[PDB]
């Protein structure tokens, strides 16, 4: 495989380990469900990280029983011991039906990063290749970006 | 058997006690997986003899033990020392590989591993014997080499009675 | 009479695949692995529970009776080769009850082999 | 269906009722299904086993433990897992690496049926007629149905002793 | 068809296809509901109180002694309301949408549409999505009222 949407332009088919000498046809889309997966979690992260930076932490209670008005809990790690269990356990639970939502097994039409969100569906104008890979590219940065956030909120102490 | 992937310049197709001389394509197919296995074992032996002597991993082999890597003896001495836990889990980790992943198939190529890629790399590719013929054949002189080297050092080791300099002088 | 235990799938495969039956062995193969076996088993029962359990070797004299085992079922095994004769390890054309001779010989080696194997990791761990 | 008909009614509150409300197995193959019914069963048998040996011991029947630990290990499963030596998990785990390469790779199960690891297709016959026999359907309900209660028995018993003691 | 209603048309300024309404419209009907009841089990602890009583887990003869809209917690009746979190998705396991092969029928359980008041079609399905869509919002601005405006009434 050699002309899917991952090869933008900067560089070409960037697979310097050789997971494609042998990457089979399925394993390509396993790996680019798995990109694909793996970008949009990222492009999430990293919102939720830069967004608190500047706009102040939510206007609320979190926590109605526990007095969590946002700003005990600091933005970057060490913030998964302040929210509560159940807070991981209510974002664990939506993201646990997001999957086991319309499937995305092998070969089904979740299996390659499509799920049904719609927001930016251009009426094909040659435009259907540039949505998909900047979102692939974005992907890839957030990704990059996420990993330095997190060695820049671990290595320093806290947050940036 | 000239041609197959061990035949090299220096001895052309050695043979010198004839140990193959029938064809036995069974025997030659096993001694050849050992052939390979041991230089394998025997690679990954040697530089387990020299990287201790000059570099030793920085945290505790058994934490709660006092023992960290850097007091464990180099050598034919850790076996009684470092503790008998611990040599447990390699027997079971190296029992995993040799019935899990690193299973040689019959059908497959005498090395060929189901789960590793070319050069040993965790995470793997089918055999191209033909294209690969100049590794393959790198593979076994440097195994062939470092079962001496191994043989060797432990033997050093067994007279000598230590690592340092005077066991390689 | 077909029973689970012996005719089932994993009995069939379980009992094909033993050192004794299993296919494309050759005959020191199989007495190889069945005395590794019997030699590493054996050697628990005297260095443990023998009569010099409680000295300071209290398994150098397990692994000589380990060994003397070894031996004793050996003979044993050459008795009945040389008596009964079985032939189904002889390859064709060869000296009847070869094959197993050849076994009994390389499980006596391969006994040798694992008391000292179990004696070597008792001393040693 | 089609290729769920392979495993058609063995699953549901009743024997014939097709659960799926994930549609996990629409769209997949047979061969996966079969896989997907391998993986059910193998952590159901565990999950049952595992629920039994979380009640023994945790009534205060650990011999092997408390013999090899010289003194009786706490009731806690959890807790009693650090205290066991680690010779004895280590030998745990090797057992289980000795059983799991044994049904895999010598004594493999069919591939028509994966989690026959005894072989019971080759006596069996589970298309006859008889009424004090064949049966087999129904027992493979009472396998699959406590099974399936086992896994979130044994994960409630592990998430609350992790947390709520 | 269905929840066309009467004071606007298709209200799509943004689905406007078939198997995609069909999902959308399960998801409209799925949230009136809630809202319904939401708006109606909001009412309750007001006036009639908050009536419950009687011998509950770590909440013997609790007398809902979650308060406010929001319910709060603090181990009254709102760690209890978990078990509705729970029994509410058991419903939603059994009697779901993916067997649910028209947009949100779930086979008419009560069989209240067989004569005994509903009717099929026509405006008793238009009516249930209507009046989802005014709960709904009646329900959000009533969240609105607790946070910053006082509580309910
Ligand atoms: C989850 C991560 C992930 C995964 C699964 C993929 C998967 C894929 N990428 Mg991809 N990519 C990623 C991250 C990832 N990428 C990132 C972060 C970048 C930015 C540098 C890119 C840039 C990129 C380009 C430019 C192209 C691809 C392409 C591809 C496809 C074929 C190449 C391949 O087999 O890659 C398999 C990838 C992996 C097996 C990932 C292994 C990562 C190793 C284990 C670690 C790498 C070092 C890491 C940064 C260390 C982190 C340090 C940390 C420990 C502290 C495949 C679908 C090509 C394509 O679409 O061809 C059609 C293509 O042209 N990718
Ligand atoms: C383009 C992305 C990006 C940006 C803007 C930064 C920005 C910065 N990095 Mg950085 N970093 C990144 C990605 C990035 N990092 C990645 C991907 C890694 C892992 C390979 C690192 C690993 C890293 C280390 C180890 C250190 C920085 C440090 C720094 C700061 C100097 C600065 C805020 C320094 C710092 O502030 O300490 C954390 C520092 O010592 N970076
Ligand atoms: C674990 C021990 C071991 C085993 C089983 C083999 C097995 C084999 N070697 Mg070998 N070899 C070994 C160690 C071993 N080697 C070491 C340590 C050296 C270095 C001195 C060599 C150097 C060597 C050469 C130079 C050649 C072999 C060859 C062979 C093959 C035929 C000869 C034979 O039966 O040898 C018993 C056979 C596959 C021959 C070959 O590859 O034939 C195709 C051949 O020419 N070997
Ligand atoms: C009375 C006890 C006894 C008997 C009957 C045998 C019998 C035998 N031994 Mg033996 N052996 C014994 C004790 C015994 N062993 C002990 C105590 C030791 C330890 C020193 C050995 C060490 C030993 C070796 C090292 C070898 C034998 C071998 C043999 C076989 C010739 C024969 C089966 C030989 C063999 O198995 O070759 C086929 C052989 O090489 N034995
Ligand atoms: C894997 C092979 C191996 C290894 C590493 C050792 C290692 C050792 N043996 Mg040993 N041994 C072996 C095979 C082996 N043996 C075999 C096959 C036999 C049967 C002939 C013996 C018979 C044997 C005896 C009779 C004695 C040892 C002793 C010893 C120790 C000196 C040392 C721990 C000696 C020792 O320390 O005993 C306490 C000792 O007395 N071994
Ligand atoms: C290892 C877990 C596992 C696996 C692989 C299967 C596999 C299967 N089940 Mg099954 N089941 C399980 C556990 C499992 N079951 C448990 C614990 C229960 C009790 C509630 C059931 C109850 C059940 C019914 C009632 C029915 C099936 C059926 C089936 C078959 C259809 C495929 C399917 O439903 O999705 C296969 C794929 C999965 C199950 C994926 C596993 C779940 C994913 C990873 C998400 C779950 C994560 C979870 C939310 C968080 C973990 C903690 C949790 C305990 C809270 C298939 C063979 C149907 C069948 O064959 O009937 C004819 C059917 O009717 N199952
Ligand atoms: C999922 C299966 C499973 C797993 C992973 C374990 C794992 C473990 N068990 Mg265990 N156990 C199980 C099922 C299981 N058990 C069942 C079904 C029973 C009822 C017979 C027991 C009864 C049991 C006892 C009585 C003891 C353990 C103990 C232990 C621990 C040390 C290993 C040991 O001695 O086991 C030994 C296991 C057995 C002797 C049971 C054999 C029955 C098998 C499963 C029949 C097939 C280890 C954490 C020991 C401990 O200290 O616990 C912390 C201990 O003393 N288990
Ligand atoms: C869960 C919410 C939900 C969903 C899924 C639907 C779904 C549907 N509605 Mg509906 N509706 C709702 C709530 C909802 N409604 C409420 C609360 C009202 C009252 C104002 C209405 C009033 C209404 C009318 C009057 C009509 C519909 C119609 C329809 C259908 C086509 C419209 C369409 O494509 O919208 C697609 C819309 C979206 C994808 C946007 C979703 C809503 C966004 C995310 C937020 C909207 C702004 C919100 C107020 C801000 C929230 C702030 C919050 C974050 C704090 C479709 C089945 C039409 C119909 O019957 O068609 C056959 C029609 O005529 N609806
Ligand atoms: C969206 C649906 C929904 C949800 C999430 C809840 C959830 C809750 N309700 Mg509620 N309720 C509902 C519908 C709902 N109810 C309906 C339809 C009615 C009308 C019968 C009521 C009537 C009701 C009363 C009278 C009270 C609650 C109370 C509560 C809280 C404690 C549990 C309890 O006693 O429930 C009781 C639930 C029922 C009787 C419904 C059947 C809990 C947070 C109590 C509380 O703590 O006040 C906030 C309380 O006093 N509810
Ligand atoms: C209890 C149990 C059981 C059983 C088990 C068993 C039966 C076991 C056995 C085990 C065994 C029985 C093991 C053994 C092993 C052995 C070994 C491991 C050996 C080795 C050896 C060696 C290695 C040797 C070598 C050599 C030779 C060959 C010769 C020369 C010298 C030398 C030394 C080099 C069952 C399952 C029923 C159930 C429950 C549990």
């Amino acid at each position: 495989f050699e002309s899917e949407l991952g090869v933008q332009a900067p560089t070409g088919f960037w697979d310097p380990l050789g997971f494609a000498k042998d990457g089979s046809m399925k394993a390509f889309k396993r790996r680019r469900a798995s990109e694909i997966k793996h970008g949009r979690i990222a492009m999430l992260a990293t919102m939720g990280y830069i967004t608190p930076e500047i706009t102040g932490k939510f206007p609320g209670y979190l926590s109605p029983s526990t007095l969590l008005k946002y700003d005990d809990i600091p933005n970057g790690l060490g913030a998964i011991s302040k929210v509560p269990a159940l807070g991981w356990a209510q974002i664990f639970v939506y993201c646990g039906y997001a999957e086991l939502s319309q499937d995305q097994t092998p070969g089904s039409p979740g299996a390659e990063g499509n799920f049904g969100f719609k927001v930016l569906t251009s009426s094909d104008p040659d435009s259907l290749e540039k949505k998909l890979a900047s979102e692939i590219a974005n992907g890839r940065l957030a990704m990059m970006a996420f990993t330095g956030m997190a060695t820049q909120d671990g290595l320093t102490g806290s947050a940036w | 058997f000239e041609g197959e992937l061990g035949v090299t310049p220096p001895m052309g197709y050695f043979d010198p006690l004839g140990l193959s001389s029938d064809g036995d394509k069974k025997t030659f197919i096993r001694r050849r997986k050992s052939e390979l296995k041991n230089g394998r074992v025997a690679m990954w032996a040697c530089m387990g003899w020299i990287v201790p002597e000059w570099y030793r991993f920085p945290g505790e082999l058994s934490p709660s033990s006092g023992l960290k890597f850097s007091e464990i003896p180099n050598g034919m001495a850790a076996l009684k020392a470092l503790p008998t836990e611990a040599w447990a889990q390699m027997g079971a980790f190296v029992a995993l590989l040799e019935l899990g992943p690193l299973w040689q198939d019959e059908s497959r190529a005498p090395g060929d591993f189901k789960t590793c890629a070319k050069y040993g790399f965790p995470m793997g590719s089918d055999s191209d014997p033909v294209k690969n013929q100049y590794s393959l054949n790198s593979e076994i002189n440097n195994g062939r080499l470092a079962m001496m080297a191994i043989t060797g050092m432990v033997f050093q080791n067994g007279i000598t009675g230590t690592t340092g300099p005077e066991m390689w002088a | 009479v077909i029973t689970l235990t012996e005719n089932g799938l994993f009995a069939k495969q379980f009992l094909s695949a033993l050192a004794f039956y299993r296919e494309g062995l050759k005959p020191w193969q199989r007495g190889l692995e069945i005395g590794m076996a019997h030699g590493y088993f054996l050697i628990g029962p005297f260095t443990s529970l023998g009569p010099l359990r409680n000295t300071p070797e209290a398994a150098t004299v397990g692994l000589l009776c380990g060994c003397a085992i070894v031996g004793i079922v050996s003979i044993g095994g050459l008795i009945f080769g040389s008596t009964i004769k079985p032939t189904r390890f002889d390859k064709d054309g060869d000296k009847p009850g070869a094959g197993f001779i050849e076994m009994i010989n390389w499980h006596a080696v391969g006994g040798l082999g694992g008391a000292g194997f179990a004696h070597a990791l008792i001393t040693v761990f | 269906r089609e290729a769920p008909k392979v495993l058609a009614g063995t699953g549901g509150p009743l024997p014939e009722s097709f659960w799926d409300p994930a549609g996990f197995t629409n769209n997949k193959t047979d061969e996966e299904l079969l896989f997907y019914r391998a993986a059910e069963l193998k952590h159901g048998r565990i999950a049952m086993a595992a629920v039994v040996g979380w009640f023994t011991n945790a009534s205060g029947f650990h011999y092997l433990g408390d013999l090899w630990l010289k003194k009786p290990a706490s009731d806690n499963p959890i807790e009693a897992f650090n205290q066991l030596s680690l010779l004895g998990v280590f030998q745990m785990v090797f057992f289980i690496g000795c059983l799991e390469w044994l049904t895999t790779v010598p004594c493999p199960p069919p591939k028509d049926a994966p989690w026959d690891v005894i072989g019971m297709s080759d006596v069996l016959e589970e298309d006859t007629d008889e009424n004090p026999m064949a049966e087999y359907k129904k027992i493979q309900m009472q396998e699959l149905n406590n099974s399936r209660l086992a896994m979130v028995a044994i994960i409630g018993l592990i998430v609350q002793a992790t947390t709520t003691g």
